[PDB]
RNA sequence: CUCUAACUAUAAAAAUCUCUCUUCUC
């Protein structure tokens, strides 16, 4: 116990747009929010392990001037009713944060699972691209 | 400094003490360096030289390639337009003068500076088609270190040519301008000014 | 197609005797000198320029470095 | 014809059966004609444990794994490639494929 | 900021791509004996370049 | 001697939008010149040119007309900018559409002014122009008011 | 004659088609 202010970082990585969202421990205090879509001009993209990369990186050095340096993670996919399967990019977003500088510590995934309920979104017949 | 006597009389500076092998009997390929780490053994200033033309088995195997002297493989790729495919003479002749105004202009020994050229006009990162038909894309790729070299020798006579296609200058102090620009970061240089052009393209693309 | 140029004479096509002031004093702060360069200077013509780059060579001014044909390269005396 | 002794449903003796919704396009399909496989995973790739390995407190962590079913119509199941359209004497062994790795 | 960084390659991953133009590798990078990546490459390559990476971490994956 | 760009600084800002006139395409899109800044040229992409999908690449650019655009990153050391034409709002075209026209017609007027007084377009924009876009905004209220109030 | 550990990541659009059908006996 040397210090670490601890943070969590939320990492919620869709199959497209992925998000960053470092909060104090009560998740009450948001610090640097920038998302996937911030730093990137496709929108295509968006979900892409770059997107993932650069928000990672512009929040970590959020995170430096702020003060937090130990991370906590709450990795989530779309999860309720959606593909229960985490993003893309996400994980990259995972591998900047513990690059740049900040200590990580205690991996979680809070993925919202259901206990079969409203009806998934499609039709009988579901998606037929 | 140590003639000998024959029947027929060579002349003074082939004669001398010639055991000093020299490009064209002029630049001397000592003291020749190479800046960036990657592209050493991709060139051949190592092996010295007498002509800028030896024809030999260059391309029968996946790599000798690379073992092509330099000023050769520069020369080779002077030759374009179709019309002037061949005709080396004429391409070793116009490196021989590009060598002299090198030596001119900047006086650092030629072959520097045209090491030089090279190593800083080759493209670190390209492109690559890879969308398919509808959202078609541009993937960012590395990039080989010998597809480097010879992208540079590509692009800097490329310059050249398209510096003196129906242009009062001269083919050989064109690609010596060039050459000039190439050294430092002159990106009044056409090559390198391209070579800038694919690297911004491959970052905006990453 | 269209002569869309608009370029003028942008040479010299007989000398004058301003212009021979200009060259003679000329061979000096031009430490690379060919025919391109005298015409790129926008003084000489150009079928004269491999005239008046051999007439430097009248008193050494600028000495050959190699006098192959289809150029001409030169350096001042030092 | 009946192409599958099995009749390609394995319900057998049950009437009807509760359908779950395909996870790539979301077509309702019978709980067992509904192919599915155990996606389980560490939650950080092998090819990036070491970055966290060397970069972490809590010495020696868990880093655990995620665990999850996926159910796929057998459309998507052929098209992703879950599962290939064999072929006919191959067609009555239901053993999975020799354990990929052992 | 200009992290020009240097990698050379260990060993090659086979050949990849629509057009089947483009090599990927794993690179050990010259500096930092530890770490490895792996990268795509653009022109034939062998065990023992050194690739001129600008960018390190953006690990490339399979390209289709 | 057409110079002396529109707005303060002669390198494009941070997500603005401008117009452009289409000259020359080689391979990724167009390098080509601006008239709403001072005369540099700029990357058109190919991957952002267009709503629909890229089924040609003659249609849509019309060589030598004006056309719109938005830059990305301004290459601030030499004169280089990456520019786009697909992430344009639809009623961010028309705005940006009159903010260029609005531009144009004080160089037209200001352009007569240099060639008659044979004084480069530089000066008269130092001296004129500028003071009037930092009063009203823009030279052509100026103008306006110019012709109301003396 | 002793055993049960790995793993990924695609889908844009493509409509139609005029004839002429002819033996096997040593
Ligand atoms: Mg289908
Ligand atoms: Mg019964
Ligand atoms: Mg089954
Ligand atoms: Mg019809
Ligand atoms: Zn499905």
């Amino acid at each position: 116990d040397n210090s670490q202010v601890f943070g969590v970082a939320r990492i919620f990585a869709s199959f497209n747009d992925t998000f960053v969202h470092v909060t104090d421990l009560s998740g009450r205090e948001t610090i640097a929010r920038v998302t996937g879509g911030m730093k990137v001009k496709a929108d295509r993209d968006e979900s892409s392990p770059y997107a993932a990369m650069l928000a990672a990186q512009d929040v970590a050095a959020k995170c430096k001037e702020v003060g937090i340096t130990a991370v906590h993670i709450k990795i989530r996919a779309t999860g309720g009713t959606r593909s229960k399967t985490p993003g893309p990019g996400g994980q990259a977003a995972l591998r900047a944060l513990a690059r740049s500088g900040l200590r990580i510590g205690r991996i979680e995934d809070v993925t919202p699972v259901p206990s079969d309920s409203t009806r998934k979104k499609g039709g009988r017949r579901g998606r037929r691209l | 400094f140590v003639p000998v006597e024959l029947a027929t009389t060579i002349p003074v500076e082939i004669q001398q003490a010639q055991q000093e092998i020299k490009l064209f009997n002029k630049w001397s390929f000592e003291d020749v360096e190479v800046k960036d780490a990657s592209l050493v053994d991709y060139i051949q200033i190592s092996k010295p030289i007498y002509v800028a033309h030896t024809a030999g088995r260059y391309a029968n195997k996946r790599f000798r390639k690379a073992q092509c002297p330099i000023v050769e493989r520069l020369t080779n790729s002077l030759m374009m337009n179709g019309r002037n495919n061949g005709k080396k003479l004429k391409a070793v002749r116009i490196v021989k003068h590009t060598l002299e105004i090198i030596n001119v202009l900047t006086d650092q020994n030629p072959l520097q500076v045209v090491v030089d050229a090279i190593i800083n006009s080759g493209p670190r990162e390209d492109t690559t088609r890879v969308g398919g038909g509808g959202a078609a894309r541009r993937q960012a790729v590395d990039v080989s270190p010998l597809r480097r070299v010879n992208q540079s020798i590509a692009l800097l006579t490329i310059g050249a040519r398209e510096a003196a296609f129906r242009n009062i200058k001269t083919i050989a102090e064109t690609l010596a301008e060039e050459l000039i620009n190439a050294a430092k970061g002159s990106s009044t240089s056409y090559a390198i000014k391209k070579k800038d052009e694919l690297e911004r393209v491959a970052k905006s693309n990453r | 197609s269209k002569k869309s140029h608009k370029d003028k004479a942008k040479h010299a096509v007989v000398l004058d005797q301003d212009k021979f002031d200009r060259i003679m004093k000329e061979a000096p702060t031009y430490r690379y000198v060919s025919v391109s360069v005298l015409v790129d200077r926008f003084k000489l013509g150009g079928s004269l320029a491999r005239v008046a780059l051999r007439h430097l060579e009248n008193e050494g001014i600028i000495k050959p470095v190699s006098k192959h044909s289809k150029q001409a390269i030169y350096t001042r005396a030092t | 014809p009946k192409k599958r002794a099995s009749n390609g449903r394995n319900k057998k003796g049950r009437g009807h059966v509760k359908p779950v919704r395909c996870v790539n396009c979301s077509r309702s399909v019978p709980k067992d004609k509904a192919i599915k496989r155990m996606a389980i995973r560490n939650i950080v790739e092998a090819a990036a444990i070491r970055d966290l390995s060397e970069a972490s407190v809590y010495a020696e962590y868990a880093l655990p794994k995620t665990y999850n079913k996926l159910h796929y119509c057998i459309s998507c199941a052929i098209h992703a490639r879950i599962v290939r359209v064999r072929s006919r004497t191959d067609r009555r062994i239901r053993a999975p494929p020799q354990r990929p790795r052992f | 900021k200009t992290p020009v960084t240097l990698a050379k390659v260990i060993k090659v991953l086979g050949r990849t791509g629509s057009r089947g133009g483009v090599t990927q590798v794993r690179v050990e990078f010259l500096e930092d004996t530890t770490r490895t990546i792996v990268r795509n490459v653009k022109g034939p390559v062998r065990e023992g370049d050194i690739l001129v990476l600008m960018e390190s971490e953006r690990e490339a994956r399979r390209l289709r | 001697t057409s110079h002396c760009r529109f707005y303060e600084n002669k390198y494009p800002e941070i997500d603005d939008i401008v117009m452009v006139n289409v000259q020359q395409i080689a391979e990724m899109g167009a390098y080509v010149k601006l008239l709403e800044y001072d005369n540099i040229e700029g990357m058109i992409l190919l991957s952002e040119l267009s709503r629909r999908r890229i089924r040609s690449i003659q249609k849509l650019i019309r060589v030598g007309k004006n056309d719109v655009a938005v830059v990305l990153r301004v290459d601030k050391e030499k004169g280089y900018i990456d520019l786009s034409k697909r992430r344009v709002s639809s009623e961010d075209i028309i705005k940006c559409e009159e903010k260029y026209q609005k531009s144009k017609t004080v160089h037209s007027i200001l352009r007569y002014c240099a060639e008659k007084f044979q004084i480069p377009l530089e000066e008269l924009y130092k001296t004129i122009a500028w003071p009037l876009s930092r009063k009203f905004g823009h030279a052509y209220e100026a103008f306006k008011l110019s012709i109301i109030d003396e």
